[PDB]
């Protein structure tokens, strides 16, 4: 708690990350100042990094694409014939797929039932508060 | 002097707490809310009730939304105090929630017990026991009304109140299966209690009555309710043995985004028994005296915090063959996981592993989506059952890796998983998005 | 492997939880709040303090806002452990609060007991008992200081701190009534205890000292506080007997948007006794042995969770001549209501009914406006008093519809209600906006 | 009739609660959050773990952020049940937290005991005890795995998770000192227990794995946190006389915005003993009978709520020679302060004084900045040690200003202060802004 | 109940009170014949 | 199993003590695949 | 025992009752149980205790 010349050199000595910029510093001894914050250091460096990897959302897009692919296509197609006679056809295909690449959305029953008539607003009531008719409790004393 | 002498003691270090103040603590402004009211309305239960019976109820259209559901049971003691253990919980074997013919969820008597063991606490837990058991040393023939709350997603928070008004064309119902036997009520261990009364049952549903603007929005607009579901598979426990350390690898046939797994080992003979019997106070019928037996539990003290009577030495969860986390001791799942994630105190024999930061809440906070994991396996290592249960010196002076010879009675294993799903409601119909 | 193996398990089902993320859990930004300090300052009591006296005190304007108020009492034991029950609470017979002379609110010793019974829980509830009673088996002649916190709306949250600063032209005063007798301190049942000391009393107010900008705004600007008020009427209980179920229609003279109702039946002689006496451990003086009497309680164990000793069989609340809800059993109001809405454990003989989602909170969440109800009533039905209280077989082995013959001693009924009003402060003066 | 009867009872007094509504309670939309996963990774402990040894670990860079840290120990009982008291907590003498070589914080076994006594509660506190002690009457030779969570600022809330990810150039280390002796494990009073086993030890860190977007943000941006630090000054007491009231003025060498002070008086020989011993149940070895020794505690029941055995009569805190508040009784600090500020129950001998509205929380709510107080002093008045501890009547029936003759054994005082500093992280380095 | 809302309600005692006041002559007797045993029927007698 | 009264007069959930000899379990599934022949030779569509 | 019903929709998929097309109708089955069943609760005219 020294009068800023000191706080600043101390920040350097103590290896405060960055340094004083962003800190609030005491001055003198009392009659308390120090609502003063040194503005964040200009051009705080973005140290070179390799932090970008496919995001999980990017992964979901890819995994969902995989699911769609395997929903429609086999996991693996055999190549056992390929060049045998003209049988590019007749290759066995592998349809069992890892759970992580299976679809998982339940039957869209609420989109398929198609009730013949649209829903309504199920209004119910007890009627008017007959003892509350023509009775105003919102009166400013005059 | 006084408070002012502190108030004036300001400086640079206080700026980060009170400089450029934004908020005070002395001006709370409450939110204005839509006018609503709640009425607890009795439902009609279809089908005969009694022990072993299965009945159901449609939740009637009395209000617009529903939350709490309470099942009232009337039971009479078939023996004296110490013979029952949360009998109202034992009685309600299971409850199935169906909307529009789709199974949304399902709870089990054991889950009600496991759930309580993990998630309720302090006075909240004691109240719950008061509503499901006899806790004032009541005697044979005593009659008591027990209230078993439901713990389905809409019974947890008003935030998930089921908008029956938005389900104009789909029935909503609960199916309740009653246990064939309830300890200390119609049976005592394996023996039936002659003359025991059959239960009287009633279901109450708390209905929310909305004002016009809110009622309209629910009835008119589509909704997406992020809800939780319970998954459950019961299985054989690698039977504990006195000669070695049994082990077991259980492939978990779970799905969805899972907040946590929970499990227990139990003796299927006695509801709530998750630990070995022993001749130490509270660990068996007559424990501590000449009449003690380590073949029958002290029913009133079926549950315990005495870890030496638990059977899990250690466990880990693997995902696609790889360790999810380093192997930890059974006592870690029993004591620490709940400490960290819930804050309550879990009985020996009951274990929790969270994939979530705050599994006891409603807000999702990290999940393990098993619909994206080809092979999720729970690996369990058991303690060696070398300790003679009838001798406290052995029961109490033993080591970390061993347990009671009576721990071999804990042959049933229950593995649960709690996960999120989406209950979509639109055009008068509702149902789940994933399975 | 490890945590990364969970993150990768990600797809469309996770969108509802983590897609388009808005928040995190691993970084908190704390709000910058105002600069203030707290000081506990002794007030001067105007009037004599002793048993049966009425005194008042004005709150000094030492700080700007006030919250907690603690009344200290010094009591001595007139008998041994087991002879007193929350005696400092019993002593503070009541307290009134006025601002500018307008009564804002009033609390009663019984309310403090009722409030505690319903809303304090776990260690809060225990620590509370430690400040109002003797809980370590202290003996006759023991002397202790008790601290009775007050329960006025501004004593519950800083959010409602009373702005003495904005009340420059109004005095804020408390009025206290000290009980004529306190069990185990100056009287034992009906008998005076020779040599009992008169209580010493001191009133302390915890003041908030605000910094310049906050202090200026409070002093100059008008304010509107949403506050709580307690409404109360005491009345005679229709007394049940061995051969009959008494019933009673109690017109409820209440007004304002009400958060909840609460009530109890009691023995007006024995503070805190809300249940019948019986010869079972803790239920009466000498209970469990030959010397037991079922005309006097074990005062140190006056309260109980043993509902069999409670008097109420069932009840309903009727509004404008019409049922609010289906008639429910006393155990519903004793266990389920507070389970659902508070989470504490309410003792036998004390009943709650909420018109709100969170009766224990500050934020309004559904209210019953009795200012718009002309014919409100609480309709009670009592159990038959046929059980011989001196015989545990009868006391403990009985049915739901019956209670102790000693339940006929519970002749007093206290009905409370808690509502929301507005305390307005303007130009240095204030008071309540509505009746 | 029913719930609609409440909604219809609408008038002017409802406007303040429901007019121009802002919210509902029946439509919770959960926030989308960043996806994450949490892994438990075992750290390597450098140095020999054993009684009296100093060991350390560097937290590995396996995840991005860290929160909970648990230190496991395995101990074997050196005597029977009742001879130990939180021995795992006692063993971990201290823990020092350092980043890049700068000391961030340092905790002590006694702090863990004080912290727990003040801030954990109900079932949480019990569950904690279950992880640090033997609470099921285990016997000599019993082996048990204890879990002692750390309570540094980043170990209590996710909100303060330490960004190892943004500390690319600084090692984060924990140094742990193990006690030379642990009662009931390797020592019994002053004697060593021959044959006692050395403890095993393992340090576990819970690492959070972030998604790419959150992980990138953390890795490159500067971060500023409000963190907690524990200040501690141990000192000799003005040990009370059996003839009078000792008093003391303790200069408090504290700095920084302080949330609260806490302290205890203790017998340094017996871990956790904050009170005098006496021949009353739980207050000494053999208490209640002829064999009772009031100079040897019941270790398993070391703590108590019986204020008669505490030694602080009264206290005040001075700032620069000015009274901060009026002198209050020791029971005011022991019972009321934590009632108001924490909501739990504090054991006798432990005192709290808050400068904050809610000191038990993370969010600052009022502080005393001791960096601006040239002369901070704690002023204590002790009780007179005139009560014959071997005579239950002498203890249980005495007055406010006295205590046990055995209270003269409370020769040590531990004063703690919890304050707020600023942790900054940038360009791979971290440290604390203020000395 | 109509639409989830109570319209009205009767009680056994009301039925007795109503009958006592408003039914009469042979209407009342025929009513009794439909709710009781009025031909001196004996124990075990069954009636719809 | 050796006593007809016990064998024949019993309940739905019980069986013979000799029923413990049925230690083997055989589970079958009958399914549909496609056998494809082309240009003189063939094999199954799905594997 | 399992007693299959023999209503038209209980004999062939071809006559499956389209509950889905009966969106506004209920389908109910009323079953009357015999007062006596031979060899179960009665033997000829005699009740079996």
């Amino acid at each position: 708690r020294l009068s800023a010349a000191y706080a600043i050199r101390a920040a350097r000595i103590s290896m405060i990350p960055g340094g004083v910029d962003g800190l609030v510093i005491n001055y003198a001894e009392g009659g308390e100042p120090a609502w003063v914050q040194y503005p964040l250091k200009k051009q705080k460096p973005l140290p070179n990094n390799l932090c970008y990897t496919p995001t999980l959302e990017d992964i979901a897009r890819k995994r969902e694409a995989v699911i769609a692919k395997y929903t429609k296509q086999p996991l693996e197609t055999g190549t056992t014939f390929t060049h045998v006679l003209n049988a590019s056809h007749l290759n066995e295909q592998y349809t069992r797929v890892k759970k992580s690449a299976l679809p998982d959305k339940e039957f869209p029953i609420i989109e398929t039932e198609k009730y013949p008539e649209p829903p309504i607003l199920w209004e119910t009531t007890i009627g008017a508060p007959s003892r509350l008719f023509d009775r105003s409790d919102g009166v400013k004393y005059v | 002097a006084g408070g002012l002498s502190q108030l004036v003691a300001y400086g640079a270090q206080d700026v980060y707490l009170t400089g450029n103040p934004q908020i005070t603590f002395f001006k709370t402004v409450y939110r204005r809310y839509t006018n609503f009211a709640i009425e607890s309305i009795q439902q009609t239960i279809n089908g005969s009730v009694g022990f072993g019976n299965k009945v159901s109820t449609q939740i009637s259209r009395n209000g617009d939304l529903i939350t709490d559901i309470v099942v009232e049971f009337v039971l009479t003691k078939g023996g004296n105090g110490g013979t029952t253990y949360y009998p109202a919980e034992e009685l309600l074997q299971d409850v199935e929630l169906e909307i529009g013919g789709q199974r949304i969820d399902k709870h089990y008597n054991d889950w009600f017990r496991t759930y309580d063991a993990l998630f309720r606490m302090n006075d909240d837990r004691y109240n719950y026991r008061r509503m499901t058991d006899w806790v004032n040393n009541e005697l044979v023939g005593a009659q008591k009304r027990f209230y078993v709350p439901l713990i389905f997603f809409f019974n947890q928070t008003p935030g998930l109140a089921l908008p029956l008004i938005a389900l104009q064309y789909h029935e909503v119902k609960l199916y309740f299966t009653l246990a064939s036997q309830v300890q200390g009520v119609n049976y005592n261990g394996s023996s039936a209690i002659a003359g025991a009364a059959q239960p009287t049952m009633s279901v109450w549903v708390d209905y929310i009555f909305l004002d016009t603007q809110e009622r309209t929005r629910f009835a008119q607009l589509p909704h997406e309710y992020l809800i939780e579901q319970l998954q459950f598979t019961g299985s054989e426990t690698a039977t504990p043995s006195a000669t070695t350390q049994a082990s077991q690898n259980i492939r978990l046939n779970f799905n969805h985004p899972t907040k946590y797994l929970a499990w227990n080992f139990n003796n299927p003979t006695n509801y709530g028994q998750y630990t070995a019997l022993a001749n130490i106070p509270g660990a068996c019928s007559g424990a501590g005296t000449a009449a003690a037996t380590v073949t029958t539990p002290d029913y009133g003290n079926t549950g315990t915090y005495n870890e030496q009577l638990a059977v899990l030495d250690s466990a880990k969860i693997q995902l696609n063959g790889q360790d999810r986390f380093a192997t930890r001791k059974g006592s870690y799942f029993n004591k620490v996981q709940p400490y960290q994630s819930i804050g309550g105190v879990t009985p020996a024999g009951v274990y929790l592993y969270s994939f979530a930061l705050k599994p006891a809440g409603r807000q999702p906070s990290g999940t393990c989506n098993f619909s994206r994991i080809d092979n999720a396996t729970l690996s369990l290592t058991y303690k060696t059952c070398s300790i003679d249960a009838t001798s406290p010196a052995a029961v109490l002076g033993n080591t970390e890796t061993v347990t009671a010879n009576t721990a071999t009675l804990l042959t049933a294993l229950n593995i649960y998983a709690k996960n999120y799903n989406v209950l979509r409601i639109m055009s008068g119909m509702g149902g789940l998005a994933y399975a």
